[PDB]
RNA sequence: CCGAGGGUAGGGCCCGUGACUGGGGCGAAGUCGUAACAAGGUAGCUGUACCGGAAGGUGCGGCUGGA
RNA sequence: CCUGGUCCACCCGUGACGCUGAGGCGCGAAAGCGUGGGGAGCAAACCGGAUUAGAUACCCGGGUAGUCCACGCCCUAAACGAUGCGCGCUAGGUCUCUGGGUCUCCUGGGGGCCGAAGCUAACGCGUUAAGCGCGCCGCCUGGGGAGUACGGCCGCAAGGC
RNA sequence: GGAGGAAGAAGCCCUUCGGGGUGUAAACUCCUGAACCCGGGACGAAACCCCCGACGAGGGGACUGACGGUACCGGGGUAAUAGCGCCGGCCAACUCCGUGCCAGCAGCCGCGGUAAUACGGAGGGCGCGAGCGUUACCCGGAUUCACUGGGCGUAAAGGGCGUGUAGGCGGCCUGGGGCGUCCCAUGUGAAAGACCACGGCUCAACCGUGGGGGAGCGUGGGAUACGCUCAGGCUAGACG
RNA sequence: AGCUAGUUGGUGGGGUAAUGGCCCACCAAGGCGACGACGGGUAGCCGGUCUGAGAGGAUGGCCGGCCACAGGGGCACUGA
């Protein structure tokens, strides 16, 4: 089964591509508590039809370019910039962490 | 700590200090005597313990103890080193394996002899 | 090997009398029947209370010294029972008892457990046909522990088979004295075995 | 009259102008091995005396140990202040595995099968008290649902 | 602001009994009911009714204790000696059915929520299911 | 074209080592003093500041683990 | 004059909008630093008088920074309740501050003492928990070496982390 | 080596100078026969290949062994190697002499200063045995990094105090989804090892066979209490 | 504690058994990081193995599976 995944488009600033942030949950190998973790995938978008903040499905696709091995399946719900903030702030927080 | 804290920080594994760098975690190290002196015990003791500074094969150099009564070790004697300190001579942290290379046995010893490397004798 | 030295000396020390000798221990002179005190220079001395360890030691030491067996084998056995399903107390005996150099002694053939071994080792004994010189050999249920043709005609198997005639033997056993050939009928129950040892303490000496 | 095994003896001492005086202490357990066990602590100007006093309080303060197959009904933990104890029942034919104290008690408790562990302060005395209060706090399918009538 | 209302209730209970008390009133909830509906069905309480304290709907829960006692501290034994929550809010605990606890050697109960109702250690084992091990009582 | 590597030049980290130097640990019985523990013989501790062979002293504010 | 927090009473509005909080930011006693004022009393340093074996001290006579102010730094402490914060639950007695009431009484917030139950190694704690529970942060893991070294960041420095 | 052998050799060791001990141990008596001596001597080896049949399916016949004259079987047959560790406490095993904070012991706590169960030798005892000790390292005891399963008033440990970002945590009721969660099915989870049985070698170690399991993860179906998400309501929290 | 110039992506080519910035032009300015990027140290990974009540901790010799290497380093030829 060509692995699938659901997640938010965080970057749309690429030629025919998007960055889908994927969250995943799971019970923790010694302390039990479910823990949230996440990874970004670069998603082939040959129609630039996908915009910023769309929660989408992605399929394990054939290699399109280095780093890019997933096509955008279908849309799941446009307009979720509330999560895009959560990401962008996590990011912006990084400046305070250096010297 | 809270569960979450553990999930963040996590528990810290101990890790312990090799009480003896006889190098390459070897059973014993070969070495040559450099000094062959007699040092004095610590707090509530008194004596003249027989010891040897030994040049290791590993470029190192350690003081080491001479077990038993009497010995035959000079400025150039090749010897085997065992490693167990001596709660009494600050510094000494390896023992000399009595009976290998220039290290004699213990003359006239009939009791525990594995230690002290004196051969079994004849009753005649 | 099987100890091999002063025997009526554990007969001593261990207190409780034992029959490492067969006949003489029956005398009025097992040295036990004369000095009921543990060997050595001291012996006759105000005994100090045995540390809880001492106890546990001796118990196993007694048991062990009985079957004249290596601490190794003794131990291998124990563990075996522990692993084997069931009350490890009994079973450790069951196999302790299932030993060939024991079954032979149990079925009269020999006078002492030690004398027995030598018989078995020298293949003077046999089993279900083929001869077996394995003191360690673990005899199962339903086996023919015979003597060897060559071994019937022996001055020593004779006398030791002698007083045997008609003397009733263990419940887990049978003895067609005529054909000088005994049988192992089952694995003995805890009671069937009577020996001066609390099996518990042993189980415990190994929980150290 | 019961079993009466003597857990430990100690020479304590106090000061006073001139020198140091003494005193001896005695933890003693006591049992018939039908589930009746007793613990007693005895201190007196002399070793012999102390032990005497031990059995005496012991016989005074004992408890019904609701055995079963020679073991115990259910498992328990008990802290007595600093010192904790684990009592966990074992299948027929295990053995009584514990330290001098918890065993010395559990033996004349008439137990045989029981897994145990000291935890926290392993103070003989305080472990002792733990071992009892542990027992005391035992229940059986019976006296359990006896409380869940209605 | 109550984090886990249950471990609260559970405690309310625990606390009331240490002094031995007619009843006590956990603020109501269909789930706190369900749970209570098992302490009682299992004989840990007399039971419970629904009530009110200023339009505020709690649960009157009537405790159960033992017989008086002779000697000093004649205070009764407890019907509920021990009651400590599992699967907490800061760390849910779940269980397959083979993973289900065997409380106090049968003498105890492990209440626990599941897809087919709030069963118990035996009720679950028998119904052949598992789920959020809610707590252990005895 | 790229290319093993060689060369020139300039950086980064790590190890060993070095006249001399700073304190630190240890060393059955050394010199000077008595700081602290009893109102410790000026209550003690304390952050800071200054000062003195040394412990330490004194100023300021603070704690009682003092009165 | 400008302004913060906070309790009560009426049950009016919003309808969970909450709790905690790595980093971040702000505040942060005294002493100390910079620029400029200010300077009576006190007072490190320092000078003398005593005491003393000595007396770089304690006691006495003097006395400069500083103590004050404005602005900018410094960021430490027995910064102490040596007790993180929020919430629910678990006897009362007493006195006390400050609110509300068909006010010898009741009820709400705060500050003390004694104490149920319970916790506690003990001392003690105890509706102002160190009880019984849940959430979240912080921290500990033998003494000395040592809050030292190196590195790093911060500071004019002292020095801080 | 096994059975018998003294109210119990000598020698040595204690000794209250009666005695005690090593000790049935030895001697010594009998029978058993590791070694070695002689003969006999494999499983492992039945296919390829040849005849018939068809060079196939089926049938028959023949060659081939390194180890190896080894294992093993049978006859004869000699009493035929013991050592190391420890004996203050943990921790089983005690007395003499030597020694005199010396010589030395030592994992810890400590021992030795003229009467040492702690050094050194001896007798004796404890332990294990073709081994016993030592050194080095791993896990254990260590519940001493604590999920199971610890803590912070004074023992080590609450940030000098706020504010708040991320994150962690989330009150009452209704419903939709069913991600967590739970159950069922199927695939996978090689074998070897481990474990339960059974047998193969004289036992065992080794070794064959058979069975039984394994969290995980993919797939299909189901459940909807608790957690999540979306939707509606409430007012006990919070705010006004 | 910041990292990155084939660097991230796109168009078209080259290349291979085949996808792909693997490679090459051209275009765009992206990609990654406290859920720890970058860097430094150590290490072949697993089936297993030792230990432990277990949860864990330790470990990867023999045997089995996979990877890597063949004095150090590069390269291609022949070829399924
Ligand atoms: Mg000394
Ligand atoms: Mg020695
Ligand atoms: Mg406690
Ligand atoms: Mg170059
Ligand atoms: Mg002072
Ligand atoms: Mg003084
Ligand atoms: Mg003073
Ligand atoms: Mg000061
Ligand atoms: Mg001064
Ligand atoms: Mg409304
Ligand atoms: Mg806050
Ligand atoms: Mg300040
Ligand atoms: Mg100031
Ligand atoms: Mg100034
Ligand atoms: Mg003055
Ligand atoms: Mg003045
Ligand atoms: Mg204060
Ligand atoms: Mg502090
Ligand atoms: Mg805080
Ligand atoms: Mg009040
Ligand atoms: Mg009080
Ligand atoms: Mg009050
Ligand atoms: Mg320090
Ligand atoms: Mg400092
Ligand atoms: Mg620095
Ligand atoms: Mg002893
Ligand atoms: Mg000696
Ligand atoms: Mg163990
Ligand atoms: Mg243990
Ligand atoms: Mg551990
Ligand atoms: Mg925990
Ligand atoms: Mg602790
Ligand atoms: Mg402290
Ligand atoms: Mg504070
Ligand atoms: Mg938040
Ligand atoms: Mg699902
Ligand atoms: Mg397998
Ligand atoms: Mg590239
Ligand atoms: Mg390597
Ligand atoms: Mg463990
Ligand atoms: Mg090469
Ligand atoms: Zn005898």
């Amino acid at each position: 089964p060509k692995k699938v995944l659901t997640g938010v488009v965080v970057s749309d600033k690429m030629q025919k591509t998007v960055t889908v942030l994927v969250e995943r949950q799971f019970p923790h190998p010694l302390y039990g508590k479910v823990i949230k973790r996440s990874k970004k995938y670069l998603a082939h978008d040959p129609e630039e039809k996908y915009k910023l903040g769309d929660v989408v499905e992605i399929i394990e696709s054939r290699p399109i370019s280095k780093r890019k091995r997933f096509r955008v399946l279908r849309l799941v719900e446009s307009g979720r910039m509330d999560l895009v903030e959560k990401y962008l702030i996590r990011r912006q927080n990084y400046e305070s962490l250096s010297k | 700590p809270t569960i979450n804290q553990l999930v963040r920080k996590g528990r810290e594994k101990v890790r312990k200090k090799s009480k003896v760098p006889a190098l390459k975690g070897a059973p014993f190290r070969r070495g040559v005597c450099t000094v062959v002196r007699t040092v004095t015990p610590k707090k509530p003791n008194s004596a003249l313990r027989k010891v040897a500074k030994v040049r290791l094969t590993s470029g190192y150099e350690v003081t080491a103890y001479i077990p038993g009564e009497g010995h035959n070790l000079q400025e150039h004697s090749v010897v085997l080193i065992r490693g167990g300190r001596v709660k009494d001579l600050p510094g000494v942290r390896y023992h000399i394996v009595r009976g290998v290379y220039d290290a004699a046995g213990v003359k006239d010893r009939k009791k525990s002899r594995s230690k002290y490397g004196t051969k079994k004798p004849k009753e005649a | 090997g099987r100890y091999i030295g002063p025997v009526c000396r554990l007969c001593r020390r261990e207190g409780v009398k034992l029959y490492l000798k067969g006949e003489r221990c029956y005398s009025p002179k097992c040295a036990m029947e004369r000095r009921p005190y543990p060997p050595g220079q001291h012996g006759q001395k105000r005994a100090r209370r045995p540390s809880d360890y001492a106890v546990r030691l001796r118990e196993k030491q007694k048991l062990r010294r009985i079957y004249g067996i290596s601490e190794r084998q003794f131990r291998n056995l124990f563990e075996e029972a522990s692993k084997k399903k069931g009350v490890t107390g009994s079973v450790f005996l069951g196999l302790l008892e299932s030993r060939l150099d024991n079954v032979v002694y149990r079925l009269g053939f020999a006078v002492s457990r030690r004398q027995a071994r030598q018989l078995v080792r020298h293949g003077h004994i046999t089993v279900n046909g083929r001869r077996v010189d394995l003191p360690s050999y673990r005899v199962r249920p339903g086996d023919e522990i015979a003597v060897a043709e060559k071994s019937r005609n022996l001055e020593l198997i004779r006398q030791n088979l002698e007083a045997m005639k008609g003397r009733k033997v263990g419940p887990w056993l049978s003895l067609d004295v005529e054909g000088m050939k005994g049988k192992f009928l089952r694995l003995p129950d805890r009671e069937d075995l009577a020996l001066p040892v609390n099996e518990q303490l042993v189980i415990e000496f190994y929980s150290r | 009259d019961f079993e009466e095994k003597m857990i430990l003896i100690r020479r304590t001492a106090r000061m006073q102008a001139g020198g140091r005086r003494f005193r001896f202490g005695a933890l003693v357990v006591v049992g018939d091995r039908q589930g009746r066990v007793g613990l007693g602590f005895g201190k007196a100007p002399e070793v012999p005396l102390a032990v005497q006093k031990a059995g005496y309080y012991a016989r005074r303060n004992m408890v019904e140990v609701p055995l079963q197959n020679g073991t115990i009904p259910h498992e328990i933990e008990v802290e007595f202040g600093a010192s904790k104890i684990v009592l966990k029942p074992a299948a027929p034919g295990t053995g009584v595995i514990a330290g001098a104290v918890p065993r010395a008690i559990l033996e004349l408790a008439g137990v045989t099968d029981i897994l145990t562990k000291e935890l926290g302060s392993r103070n003989p005395i305080n472990i002792a008290y733990a071992t009892m209060e542990a027992l005391r706090q035992l229940r059986t399918k019976a006296d359990v649902e006896r409380l869940r009538k209605g | 602001m109550l984090t886990d209302p249950i471990a609260d209730m559970l405690t309310r209970i625990r606390n009331a009994t240490r002094v031995y008390k007619e009843s006590t009133d956990v603020p109501a909830s269909r789930f706190k009911e369900e749970i209570l509906r098992i302490l009682a069905r299992e004989g840990f309480i007399k039971g419970y009714e629904r009530v009110d304290v200023d339009g505020k709907p709690y649960l009157r829960v009537y405790l159960k204790y033992g017989p008086r006692r002779q000697g000093p501290d004649p205070r009764p034994e407890q019907v509920i000696h021990h009651i400590r929550r599992i699967s907490k809010p800061g760390r849910r605990v779940y269980v397959g059915v083979k993973e289900i606890p065997r409380v106090r050697r049968g003498l105890g109960i492990a209440i626990l929520s599941t897809s087919k109702g709030v069963l118990t250690d035996r009720e679950a084992r028998k119904l052949g299911v598992g789920g959020e091990l809610i707590c252990e009582v005895w």
